[PDB]
């Protein structure tokens, strides 16, 4: 409990109010799989259910500790209706956001530790209180809001389609074993590909860090890319960055955003399709005030 | 240019010329007339070692 | 009172190597160990600082502080003539470093690592495998500014996470970037992450400052809240009409001599204190110079 | 193994010159060249401290640190004769200052400049139209007391000056004049005026502290809050609770990144300026001393 006394000489600077906590390592698991990192680098957020958003508190640098019942494992130690949001990550890219509902830290502090339900995962949650001192909208924004994005961006890659004269062409030079014929039916190769591209969604797609980008000589030259698997075969990679390999292997589906509004879709094969980026000046400062 | 790059240190038996040489010798030094010329202090003005 | 140490090389000169050595002559170097024959490895600063390894440069500082500091002297197809520092001798000294820096008379002189330019100070004798990397002797006013924009880098490094670019590109490079001189502006090489072992004088400073802060005294803070706003000053300039709200809060009880008194004397005596986490290298002190041999007499 | 400086001067002395030396034989003397006879300005302080103009502090600090030191050893018509201070080295002193003390074995004796009057300590030759001033010696501690002393009392007469709501000159003065130490009592002189600015020693001690310790405060809270980790000190973590709570709730997204690397950096020079002044500088120690002779028998 540490931390706690650490942060109230200065954790005034950011936010009025706030709330000690700590999260189970099966509840990190979510964030962070296969590993175990320390969380001393991760920073806190604030979100609201309406416009309005204020983040950057960075509330608690904490260590992992088990809790003071001996029965508790090796945990990480650290209007109802809105989605809190925390970002944990740690001296190297390994960040992850989580979803909290108020009713369980409102109602969480009931009575000096105690379990409570996480509804976005289906796992406790610990808060702490110290003794001596429109419901589904809110969740439903993000998703719409990338939803419409990459729906954006796919009739961008329709009508370039439609462009020339519904046929493709490659731009990067892998031989194919030009044994296709209607094997893997060459048209199920781009019905599959917008199946995943339409259907998938993260905060930290490729043209989320593409439109945000620190200077403009450096991003000229840098590319981000994501690929996923084809039918769903594995989990999907978002945010990869190119100071090729990916239209060599097959069952991939390539997505190359640049910081310029270029979209590039790579099938396997090594076809690419170009298509444009347009947000408009509300949803790119939404977007700047989230990831930055 | 640089003070020493040819310059060798060695203690040759030196002739004894007539001729005065002494005249401007320190700015000459200093500007850059002649180059690959060395200067030696008090503590490094003596025949070196074989 | 006398000490002559040899080094012995086992394999040859490689004469590629030698004239860069030879105009490379009185000039100084950390050795491993005090004894009349050494070992080539131990003789150059090539230990502390690999090339592929990342430099953390505090802990530069304490390796060469602790070493002994020698002279060199001549080198020889297969020898290294160096004669040491005694601490309590007086002897002639001669230098040349690539970041080339003008002395004056009874100017002290600190020892730092080399933090402008690896392929500067460092002379590689790949014949044995072996690179002999010298220390770097400057002036200490500019020795005390590099170390403090160094600290001062390492703290902001580890400040500049996940914040706008505009702050990755100023603080990172406009003051903890380069070194001013007269008529000249030398760059500093920069560690691309915060090194360990460099904050271990941070929370040591942390530490004083706690202590200090709390015993602060109140008078000095009304003078300079009533010359900010009533008078102008050029030491002044750095704050404006406005003041930091902070000292406004802190101002509000009145004064006694009595209290500002013993707050005076435990502030003095934690200043004497500072001088140890502020040297951090050996200082030779200047007798005589000439900059027309570019030879001086430090102590 | 000789150390001895002769000076000729130029015009023969009048009588009344002659007998002061006579009487101040037994005193310390700047020196701006260890070599030959030399020009005769060089010795005295009256090139630093300047009858014409306000002097500041700074550069009688920075002086006395890197110049050479002297005896009076003997006095002819026309011959002066020094003898110069190298470190190591066994010398005789007297207390040939004016400001009478006492003196102790095992004293630390450290040299600064006369913060008193320097006609009181200095003599005239109207023969050669020089002056040669004589800088002051003071044991440690008493030294510590006085400078501390005498800043504080030029801190509350600008204070005095600036608002004349909290001013109590009675008791500043009660407070400031006596210097109590090893059972003796000494009352020193306290300035009538700060006045408008810079009166000999007003800015140096006063600016640069006041300005160091307005911007600690917020630094220090930069710097820790910058500086948790797991790996750092943990007397850290518990001076945290030290800090008060104004200065726990201070803001750090109020100043600028950039004006937050000005002041940390500003503060920073301001504070390692500031230690090494307080350690006193020029330092020696004393083996014996014996009162009615007037004899410190130093190293």
């Amino acid at each position: 409990m540490d931390v706690h006394i650490d942060n109230q000489v200065l954790s005034g600077l950011g936010t009025p109010l706030l709330v000690h906590l700590f999260v189970p390592d099966t509840v990190m698991a979510e964030l962070c799989p296969n590993r175990v990192p320390n969380c001393e680098g991760a920073w806190c957020q604030t979100l609201f259910s309406d416009r309005t958003g204020l983040t950057r508190v960075c509330r608690v640098f904490a260590a992992r500790g088990m809790l003071p019942g001996r029965p508790s494992h090796r945990g990480t130690f650290t209007n109802p209706f809105h989605v809190a949001a925390l970002r944990f990550y740690d001296e190297g890219g390994l960040v992850g956001e989580l979803q909290i509902y108020y009713l369980s830290l409102f109602e969480g502090a009931k009575r000096l530790v105690r379990g409570i339900a996480h509804i976005f995962s289906p796992h406790a949650l610990y808060v702490v209180t110290y003794p001596e001192l429109s419901i589904l909208g809110a969740p439903e924004r993000e998703f719409r809001f990338l939803i419409s994005v990459a729906l954006r961006i796919s009739a961008s890659f329709r009508e370039k389609l439609a462009m020339q004269a519904w046929t493709a062409q490659q731009e990067i030079p892998v031989v194919i074993p030009t044994s296709y014929s209607r094997i893997y039916k060459n048209s199920d190769l781009i019905r599959e590909a917008f199946f995943t591209v339409q259907t998938r969604v993260s905060w930290e797609s490729c043209w989320v860090k593409a439109t945000i980008s620190n200077a403009p000589k450096t991003p000229d030259a840098c590319l981000w890319i994501d690929s996923h698997p084809l039918y769903e075969e594995g989990a999907s990679a978002w945010g990869k960055v190119i100071d090729v390999a990916l239209g060599t292997d097959g069952h991939c589906v390539h997505l190359a955003t640049t910081s310029d509004g270029q979209a590039f879709l790579v099938l396997p094969g090594g076809f690419v399709i170009k298509g444009q980026l347009a947000l408009t000046p509300e949803e790119r400062g939404y977007i700047l005030a989230r990831h930055g | 240019m640089a003070s020493n790059e040819g310059v060798e240190n060695r203690p040759f038996p030196y002739l004894t010329v007539d001729a005065d040489l002494l005249s401007n010798l320190r700015q000459s030094a200093a500007e850059g007339l002649f180059h690959s010329f060395d200067l030696l202090v008090g503590k490094d003005a003596r025949e070196a070692g074989i | 009172m006398d000490l002559k140490v040899v080094v012995s090389l086992s394999s040859r000169l490689y004469t590629d190597e030698i004239a860069k050595m030879q105009q490379r002559i009185g000039c100084i170097l950390p050795l491993a160990s005090t004894h009349g024959t050494q070992n080539v490895q131990g003789l150059g600063l090539g230990q502390v600082y690999s090339l592929e390894t990342v430099p953390d440069y505090v802990s530069m500082y304490n390796y060469l502080s602790d070493c002994t500091l020698a002279v060199l002297d001549e080198v020889s197809v297969d020898s290294l003539i160096l004669t040491k520092i005694v601490p309590g001798q007086t002897y002639a000294i001669k230098n040349k470093y690539q970041p080339f820096f003008q002395w004056h008379g009874t100017g002290s002189l600190s020892v730092m690592p080399p933090v402008f330019g690896r392929e500067h100070a460092t002379v590689k004798l790949e014949s044995n495998d072996v690179d002999i990397v010298f220390p770097m002797v400057l002036p200490t006013p500019i020795a005390e500014e590099v170390l403090q924009k160094i600290l001062l880098f390492n703290v902001y490094s580890r400040v500049v996470m996940q914040a706008p670019g505009n702050a990755d590109m100023l603080d990172v490079h406009m003051h903890l970037g380069s070194v001013s001189y007269l008529g000249h502006h030398y760059e500093l090489a920069l560690p691309e992450v915060p090194g360990p072992l460099g904050l271990a004088l941070l929370d040591n400073l942390s530490l004083y400052f706690c202590i200090m802060v709390t015993l602060l005294p109140r008078a000095s803070m009304r003078l300079v809240r009533g010359l900010i706003r009533h008078e102008h000053h050029d030491l002044l300039n750095l704050f404006q009409e406005m003041v930091p709200d902070e000292i406004a809060r802190i101002d509000l009880d009145d004064l006694s001599v009595a209290d500002d008194l013993s707050r005076m004397r435990v502030m003095m005596t934690y200043l004497q204190s500072l001088a140890s986490l502020f040297n951090l290298g050996p200082r030779l002190a200047t007798a005589a110079y000439s900059q027309e041999t570019l030879t001086a007499t430090c102590w």
